[PDB]
């Protein structure tokens, strides 16, 4: 149901949300490291995930 | 916005359709409760 869904201007739901801003940012930036590296994102912060 | 279609008259069907046109953006169904008949259609699981 998506298309019958609008959202406030400014709510955690829409994709303009920073919500949404932090889940593309993090579903990419986390690859900036390998799994297995003490830089690795998830392992610096895994409260992040 | 309700408009029925007859069977035959060159569209052979199984006793006719009530066609109709509805604003809503929610996946109901459309009741058309015809009181003197004291008959009503429905359109289970409607389209939008």
């Amino acid at each position: 149901g998506r298309a019958s869904q609008y959202v406030a201007p400014g709510t955690v739901s829409s994709m303009f949300s920073p919500a949404a801003y932090l889940t593309e940012l993090y579903r990419e930036a986390r690859n900036l490291h390998a799994s297995d590296s003490v830089y690795y994102l998830d392992t610096r912060r895994p409260d992040l995930k | 916005y309700p408009v029925y279609q007859y069977s035959g008259n060159t569209s052979g069907l199984n006793q006719g359709r009530l066609l109709f046109h509805r604003d809503t953006t929610y996946p109901s169904k459309v009741e058309a409760w015809i009181p003197g008949a004291k008959r009503s259609l429905t359109n289970q699981n409607a389209a939008i």
